[PDB]
């Protein structure tokens, strides 16, 4: 259940927490972070990151305006999507096209991908988890996990009940590894 | 060094 989630997520019953600090590696290779690392280029350098998925793409008040050009020659490569952090989206529109590039991402041998959003908090993380699932056989309540503990997060139900769908898939397709 | 950030209030 996502209140299963919620559990996992909080520290009892309802105390989310939020991010000690604004970067955390939360997987080898796979960094989950926020606005102004992005926006921080000799920090991503230093981070040997070369690789941007900025999942919260725009101009509100709640999205970054980097894109494409913006990573031209530092040569990071480049990834936008524009999401939006409220229950109603469907993210999981994007987790494929998201994995598919994570994966690329992984595959140069010193490849380090920065999946972030605007406080690297909901989106960004969400797409990272997806990935594992999808792509590290691991469960819901496992990415969830591993995430959580490298970085303080909390995801909108909307979001939380996409990964369990996402479970169910795969689960029942046999694609779990229990 | 570490500070406390925000947001994620999941409704």
């Amino acid at each position: 259940s996502v209140q299963d989630l919620n559990d996992l997520l909080s520290d009892g019953s309802g105390c989310y927490s939020l991010p000690s600090q604004p970067c955390n590696e939360v997987t080898p290779r796979i960094y989950v972070g926020n606005a102004s690392v992005a926006q921080d280029i000799p920090k991503l350098q230093k981070l040997g990151i070369t690789h941007v998925l900025n999942a919260a793409e725009g101009r509100s008040f709640m999205h970054v305006n980097t894109n494409a050009n913006f990573y031209k020659d530092s040569g990071i490569t480049y990834l936008g999507i524009k999401a939006n952090d409220t229950q109603e989206f469907n993210l999981s529109a994007y987790f494929e096209r998201a994995a598919d590039f994570i994966d690329q991402a992984l595959a140069q041998k010193n490849g380090r991908v920065l999946v972030h959003s605007r406080e690297g908090y909901s989106r960004s993380p969400t797409l990272v988890i997806a990935y594992l699932m999808m792509r590290q056989k691991m469960d819901v309540k496992s990415a969830l996990s591993i995430v959580r503990q490298n970085r303080e997060i909390g995801p909108n139900d909307g979001f939380l009940a996409q990964l369990c769908q996402l479970n169910d898939r795969l689960a029942k397709e046999g694609k779990l590894k229990p | 060094d570490d500070e406390a950030t925000g947001y994620v209030a999941t409704r």
